[PDB]
């Protein structure tokens, strides 16, 4: 099936007639399974409006308020859940749809196949001149349709009755298209809908809408999970109990539960838990992963911090880091869910009295090695040139995306530079990063190297023009290799083509020079034992990081490391520092093999 | 039109520069017009292309 | 609804005829369940089995073999699950029930209720008097309708014909003796089984037998698991997957799985692993207690070391500890399963070419704690006198009942005494202990101070006399509590008053006295810090373990604490003439004399 | 009358002086006569009351 994704503007729209009848068509054409809200607002009585017959099932609500077209193009949408209500009150909602200076307005309702409503109620209201909304037979229609739980219709202007085959109950003047029941018409020996009035035409309890047969494989939409084209309410899992040894045994059918499937796999950043796929482990258990499969299990002493993302877990109401919710972040090295920078969250938000956030504020995010979700910076305080803030970030997780994108940054103005030290990989989504005129670096950057699959990529248009960045000097340091680099000091480099030390990249290391020794590796050097000799002229003493290992030490010298002071049998220096046992039964100090070496 | 302009204390609803509006209906409702480069229920958002 | 364990002796019976007649009343009279097999053999002429029709569901297999009586009456029986077969076959075994030297036998099945046989086959065969139960549609009955699978249906000749209602099939000689056909005749729209011919009389999916309508609470018997008469193919878990915020959420209707039933709560002796409940957890796991719930979780890098029991596990084919399998037992501290100790596992096997076991090869068990099964002691080796391997036994878990039973003790003259040590609980099931008959202390013991529920009780019948014991002195140590004991010594007893020193109690622990100090509180005594001096002339020594909580002490005093020697490495100190340890200055561990740099080397 | 004695290669398969039996029927069978005091398929276990 065809998924596309809902809006969130409800009334609001675009000042631009023509550019909010556009953004209807780049939202909801050529897809049949909406996952969000379905919403026309504002769309003037000559528009096109019949690319919306490809939609079949809602997940949020459907919203029809503002409009002046007078058919509208829903003939076979079957079924919305109501997951997300309009007013937190309806599932479909249908108002104001008329010209009050004219004619113009909705009349008929383009509906036949809308047969299951599982949540919410039904509003039909002020549309001035619909024909036939009050014959329609919406306690059929709607799951627990009773008046309290919002099943209404009022249009105020008179219209002709619909053909006497169907009985008074209708969508428009022909018989067909006109009102089919499936619950409130079945026999009593069954449950559910039906395709017929008798017992032996009624379907499976576990399916929605209507049928075309007793089978949960043939029926027109479920409630429930699809298993393989089998609609049910639990699908196999990884263990079944034996009802006779009383004993878990592992099951060969077993599949995972994912969103509104079941599956035999599943992404490769989602963690594994009872037979499921789930965004985050609960915070009981650690995040572990084995045969390229992430699972979480019961952690020890010391876990992983509950750290909670803007729009999920303790924050969901939330739509921004804000001055009321950033200090949760001062002790925060895992964020579970996404970081999102509004202009309402930097700069303050009057309506809601939220002041603005102190630059001094974020840097609690110091901290951070993993986002989970999808990191959005649309603000930024204008004094700040960089993202210097999150140099500790490791990875974006991306198990959750906007718009398909996991890293997003729109039209900042203050930036010259990325200053990013320690990420490494970006787990799923794409890339967008636009606008940001003043921003130089972006170009130095080989952005494929972040990813783990070559489905991801990444977007760049109108940021500084890389020929005046360099015409200025805004380049990289001199041992930056072909990975690319973020920003102008010997630390903001991907990879470099000699020495490290720490986080910085180097020319050459204290190995024949210094008041510390280093001894060489593979792209970074490290120092060896403090008692190793440091000698002069190329003389090399340190060649792995072991007290073994050192060629000259100045310490007394012992057979597998070198000491400051030998054991008390006791063990005496001789003239080239190496430390020899004393006769057996002295301890105490001694210059020689025998016993009257022995010296207190 | 089925909308009115909101009153100077509704000021700031709408975020932006977006236009604030009331629905005419009985409790009111609310919503705001837009420029082009802002989306969202209080025109909050960039609207992000190409 | 009452339930029965059954029988697992095959064609086997005893040697008197009156005494396999009276068995067959006492395992199957006034039950519903047979658990285990319903087996009836070698059963004579004109006895009364009348109650034998209270059998509605039988869970292994039905065998009737050898017998003589007319007419086999379990007209209730509904259904045969089949989850152990006769020869790993058969689900229905009858067979040879007549005498071939005169005219007795089995004429007319009383079984025109059983519908249903989810596992194995049917075998019918040579019983020369059988009339009816040659025409029956088996494969309407069988889970496996296919005539190679697992199946033979064989009688004489000259019997009358079914009922002319009938289209043969039948089960008797007239009316309401008809078979009744739920597989065969059902639409071709319809899953499982029917009551009708047309797709509007088939029955839920999870129903077995037969049915009067299409919900699943409203037929005959059930498949799977039966949720408070809801029949399902599993229980609603502690926690429903949200298939929009992707995440576990927590379910408000939970049950745990049980058998075949689902319930609010586990039993109290039973562990819980994914919403349900089970025998034992896997090896790789731990079973811990939190909040008073038994659960399961994941091991660390060294762990206990769980075992298999008799009947279960790499021992499953095993009925007793023997000389074959008495070294897999070894370094064991938690048996999984049973401990069972037959007369064939102890005193040998030659059928099998099994030798006797080695009196010292019992040895290995020593070493357990726990055993989460029962404890079944039918042979032991006649020159022990007591139970003494045992020792270090603490709990019987009984999570495997024996009819009943959790510990076990039958017909042994060679114990005087039992001699358990550690045993504190016995967490479920009676016990029973007769027969025993040179056997003493059981008589002192206060038996249902070990029990964890008020519904377990002690067999006492038959083991050597009270007062013959008290005549003789076989009697406990004077400091014993009035809670009993396991034999003479002084380290036997269930209680004790005044104080114990490890296992071993004592009237008194010389705090002021004797050659070792200790403290006491609670009725235990334990030793105080080696260092502290000991104190004379009536004075107690220590007040608690620490080297603060004795009056004095030869090391040097640091504090409240004493020190071997303060001057050794460190800061540094010295000690003064009074054994108290002080601060030096800075940079003088090489050697000091006060509280100065003036008087270091 | 349907049953034999078991052969001497045969006999030691019953336990506790129970008395062995064969089946004349062709994949023959054994099963054996117990005491009063004992029961189960070979007579390894002791029969209980109460
Ligand atoms: C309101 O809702 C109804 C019910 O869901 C919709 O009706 C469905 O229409 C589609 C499209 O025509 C049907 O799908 C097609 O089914 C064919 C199989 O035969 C059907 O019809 C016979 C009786 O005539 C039944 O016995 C049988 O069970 C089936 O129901 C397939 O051959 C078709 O495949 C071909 O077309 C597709 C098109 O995408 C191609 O991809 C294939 O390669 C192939 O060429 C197709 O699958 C569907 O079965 C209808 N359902 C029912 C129950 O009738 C209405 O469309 C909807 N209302 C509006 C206004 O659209
Ligand atoms: C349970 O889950 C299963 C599996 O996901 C769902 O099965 C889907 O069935 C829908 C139809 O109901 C399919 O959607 C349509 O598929 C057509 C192509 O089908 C061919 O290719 C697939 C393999 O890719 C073959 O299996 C199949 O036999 C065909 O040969 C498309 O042509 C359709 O799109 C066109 O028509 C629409 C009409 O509105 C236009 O809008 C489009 O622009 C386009 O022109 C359409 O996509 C879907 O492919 C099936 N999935 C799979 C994997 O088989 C069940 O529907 C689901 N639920 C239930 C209740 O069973
Ligand atoms: C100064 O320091 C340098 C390092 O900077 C030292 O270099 C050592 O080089 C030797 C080889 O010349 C290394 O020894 C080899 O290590 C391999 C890896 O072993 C590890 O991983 C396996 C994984 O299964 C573990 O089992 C194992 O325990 C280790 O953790 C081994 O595979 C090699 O074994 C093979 O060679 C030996 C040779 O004797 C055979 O006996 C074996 O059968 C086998 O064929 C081998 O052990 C060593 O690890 C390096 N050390 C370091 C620190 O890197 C210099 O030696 C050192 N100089 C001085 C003066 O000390
Ligand atoms: C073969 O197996 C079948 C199926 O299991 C048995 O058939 C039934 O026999 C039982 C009794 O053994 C019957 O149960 C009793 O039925 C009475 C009448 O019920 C009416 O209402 C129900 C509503 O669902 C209808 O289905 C039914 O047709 C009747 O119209 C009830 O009054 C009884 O309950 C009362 O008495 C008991 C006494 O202990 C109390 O505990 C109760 O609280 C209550 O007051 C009882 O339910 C059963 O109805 C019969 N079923 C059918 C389909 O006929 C055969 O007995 C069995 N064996 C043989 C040889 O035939
Ligand atoms: C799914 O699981 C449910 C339980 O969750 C099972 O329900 C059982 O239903 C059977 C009947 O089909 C019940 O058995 C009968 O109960 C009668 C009433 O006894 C109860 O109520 C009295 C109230 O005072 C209590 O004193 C008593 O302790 C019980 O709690 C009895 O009268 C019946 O016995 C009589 O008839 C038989 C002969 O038929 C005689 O042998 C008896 O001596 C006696 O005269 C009978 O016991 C049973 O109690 C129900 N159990 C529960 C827990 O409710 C479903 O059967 C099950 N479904 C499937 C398909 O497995
Ligand atoms: C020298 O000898 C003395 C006794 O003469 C020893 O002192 C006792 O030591 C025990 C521990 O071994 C102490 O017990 C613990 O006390 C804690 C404090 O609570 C008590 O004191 C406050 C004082 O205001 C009272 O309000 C309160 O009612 C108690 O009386 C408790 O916190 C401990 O248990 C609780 O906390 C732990 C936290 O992990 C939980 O696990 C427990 O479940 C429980 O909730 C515990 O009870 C005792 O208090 C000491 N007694 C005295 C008199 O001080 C010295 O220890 C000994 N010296 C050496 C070195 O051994
Ligand atoms: C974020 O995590 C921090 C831990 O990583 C939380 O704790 C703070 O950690 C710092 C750094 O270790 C501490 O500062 C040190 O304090 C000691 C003195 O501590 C002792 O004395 C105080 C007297 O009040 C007493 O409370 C303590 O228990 C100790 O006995 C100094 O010697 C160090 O030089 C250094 O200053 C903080 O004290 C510590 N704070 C607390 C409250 O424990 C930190 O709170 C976390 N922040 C948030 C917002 O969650
Ligand atoms: C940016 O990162 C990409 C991806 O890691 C780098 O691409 C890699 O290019 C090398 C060098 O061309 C490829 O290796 C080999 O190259 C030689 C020719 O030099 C060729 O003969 C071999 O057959 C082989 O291709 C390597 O496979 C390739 N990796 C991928 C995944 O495409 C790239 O070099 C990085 N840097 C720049 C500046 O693009
Ligand atoms: C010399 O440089 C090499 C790399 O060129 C260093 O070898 C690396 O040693 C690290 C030690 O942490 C290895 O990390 C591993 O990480 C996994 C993460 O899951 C962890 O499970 C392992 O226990 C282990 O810590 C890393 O694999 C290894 N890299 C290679 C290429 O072998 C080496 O340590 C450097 N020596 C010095 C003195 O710094
Ligand atoms: C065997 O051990 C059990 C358990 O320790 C002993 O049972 C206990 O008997 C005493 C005396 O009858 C009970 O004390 C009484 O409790 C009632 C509670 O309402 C109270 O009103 C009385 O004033 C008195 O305190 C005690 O509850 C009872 N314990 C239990 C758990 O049942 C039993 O005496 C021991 N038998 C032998 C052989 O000593
Ligand atoms: C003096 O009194 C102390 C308590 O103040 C006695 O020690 C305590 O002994 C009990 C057992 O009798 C311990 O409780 C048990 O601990 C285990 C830990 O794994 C747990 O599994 C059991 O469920 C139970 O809670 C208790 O921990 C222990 N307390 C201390 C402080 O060690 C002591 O025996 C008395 N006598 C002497 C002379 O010390
Ligand atoms: C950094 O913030 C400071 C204010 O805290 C800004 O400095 C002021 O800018 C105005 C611009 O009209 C000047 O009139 C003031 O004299 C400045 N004050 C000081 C103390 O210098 C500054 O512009 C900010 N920088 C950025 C890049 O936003
Ligand atoms: C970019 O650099 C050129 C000189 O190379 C200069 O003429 C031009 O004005 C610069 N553009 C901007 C936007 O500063
Ligand atoms: C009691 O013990 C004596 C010991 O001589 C023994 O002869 C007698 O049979 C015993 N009687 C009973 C009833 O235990």
């Amino acid at each position: 099936q065809s998924v596309c994704a809902g809006t969130e503007n409800k009334l609001s729209s675009l000042s631009d007639l023509e550019q909010q009848y556009r953004a209807l068509r780049k939202y909801y054409e050529n897809c049949e399974v909406v996952m969000g809200n379905l919403e026309i607002t504002s769309i003037e009585h000559n528009r096109d409006l019949s690319f919306l017959r490809s939609v079949r099932e809602v997940t949020g609500y459907v919203l029809v308020a503002l409009n002046q077209f007078r058919y509208l193009p829903l003939e076979n949408l079957r079924i919305i859940r109501g997951t997300k209500l309009y007013e937190d009150r309806y599932a479909l909602a249908i108002f104001l749809n008329y010209r009050k200076d004219g004619n113009f307005g909705l009349q008929e309702l383009g509906l036949k196949n809308l047969t299951e409503i599982l949540n919410g109620g039904v509003y039909v209201d002020q549309n001035k001149f619909l024909c036939y909304a009050d014959t329609i037979h919406w306690q059929d229609i709607v799951r627990n349709p009773w008046p309290s739980n919002l099943t209404l219709v009022s249009g105020s202007s008179g219209c002709g009755r619909c053909h006497k085959s169907c009985t008074g109950r209708c969508w428009g003047p022909t018989e067909n298209h006109c009102q089919t029941l499936t619950r409130t018409v079945c026999a009593e020996q069954c449950d559910g809908r039906c395709y017929g009035p008798y017992v032996s035409d009624c379907c499976h309890r576990e399916c929605a809408g209507g049928c075309s047969g007793p089978k949960d494989t043939d029926c027109f939409a479920c409630m429930n999970f699809n298993d393989s084209g089998a609609c049910v309410t639990q699908c196999p899992q990884t263990f079944v109990y034996n009802p006779t040894t009383f004993q878990l045994e592992h099951n060969f059918n077993a599949k995972y539960t994912y969103g509104a499937f079941c599956v035999k796999k599943c992404p490769h950043n989602f963690v594994v838990d009872s037979s499921s796929c789930v965004r985050a482990c609960p915070s009981s258990k650690m995040e572990v992963e084995e045969n390229g499969i992430k699972m979480c299990k019961p952690c020890t002493d010391i876990c992983p911090k509950a750290c909670d993302g803007i729009g999920t877990g303790s924050l969901m109401s939330a739509q921004t880091v804000d001055s009321s919710n950033i200090d949760k972040f001062i002790n925060c090295t895992k964020i579970n869910g996404n970081l999102i920078f509004l202009v309402t969250g930097i700069h303050g938000d009057p309506y809601n009295a939220i002041e603005a956030i102190d630059p001094e504020k974020l840097n609690v995010f110091r901290t951070v090695r993993e986002i989970t979700g999808f990191l959005n910076i649309q603000s930024w305080p204008p004094n700040m040139t960089d993202f210097s803030v999150f140099s500790n970030l490791v990875t974006i997780g991306g198990r959750v995306l906007y718009s398909g994108l996991s890293l997003l940054i729109l039209k900042q103005q203050g930036i010259t530079s990325l200053q990013f030290q320690s990420l490494k990989e970006i787990s799923a989504g794409n890339i967008y990063i636009t606008d940001n005129s003043n921003l130089c670096y972006y170009h130095t950057i080989n952005w494929t190297t972040l990813f783990s699959t070559i489905n991801q990529r990444i977007v760049i248009r109108d940021n500084r023009k890389a020929e005046n960045c360099t015409a200025e000097g805004m380049v990289c340091n001199h041992l930056c290799s072909s990975d690319g680099c973020w920003g102008p000091g010997p630390d903001q480099c991907l990879s470099c083509r000699r020495f490290s030390r720490g986080r910085i990249c180097i020319e050459s290391c204290n190995l024949y020079d210094g008041e510390f020794r280093e001894f060489e590796n593979g792209s970074i050097c490290v120092e060896c034992d403090p008692q190793c000799e440091k000698m002069e002229d190329g003389l090399l003493t340190c060649h792995g990081p072991g007290p073994d290992n050192c060629t000259k030490c100045s310490h007394f010298k012992d057979g597998p490391n070198c000491v400051e002071k030998c054991p008390d049998i006791f063990k005496y220096a001789d003239p080239d520092r190496e430390c020899h046992p004393c006769h057996p039964n002295c301890t105490q100090g001694c210059n020689g093999p025998t016993s009257h070496d022995c010296i207190y | 039109s089925h909308l009115v302009k909101c009153a100077e204390k509704e000021k700031t609803f709408c975020v932006n520069g977006g236009e604030c509006f009331m629905v005419k209906d009985l409790p009111s409702r609310y919503l705001c017009k837009c420029p082009n480069e802002f989306t969202g229920d209080r025109c909050q958002n960039y609207v992000m292309a190409s």
